[PDB]
């Protein structure tokens, strides 16, 4: 529960602002790099180069308090498990960009 | 200047 804390600290995410949202993946990089294989879908974008997990994965939702304030930002880690969706690109196909999850 | 695919590990994966 402090994990988000650490978390968008050791991952730099916290450097000049505190990103409001952010989302971590516990499955094994094979796993999370196969969903570029599996279903397509839009992105939110709009572009077409977007797959969901066929299966829900072990994530964490790092959402920073409405009393955060850098350089001390502050998150709730809320533990869940979810189909990801994530933009894949280039050689190998693999994930590029976090786009939601369901 | 960071491969955007290391961006996504970096931002993303916690395995």
């Amino acid at each position: 529960s402090n994990y988000c804390n650490q978390m968008m600290k050791s991952r730099n995410l916290t450097k000049d602002r505190c990103k409001p949202v952010n989302t971590f993946v516990h499955e094994s990089l094979a796993d999370v790099q196969a969903v570029c294989s599996q279903k397509n879908v839009a992105c939110k974008n709009g572009q077409t180069n977007c797959y969901q997990s066929y299966s829900t994965m072990s994530i964490t939702d790092c959402r920073e308090t409405g009393s955060s304030k850098y350089p001390n930002c502050a998150y709730k880690t809320t533990q869940a498990n979810k189909h990801i969706i994530v933009a894949c690109e280039g050689n190998p196909y693999v994930p590029v960009h976090f786009d939601a999850s369901v | 200047k960071e491969t955007a695919a290391a961006k996504f590990e970096r931002q993303h994966m916690d395995s």
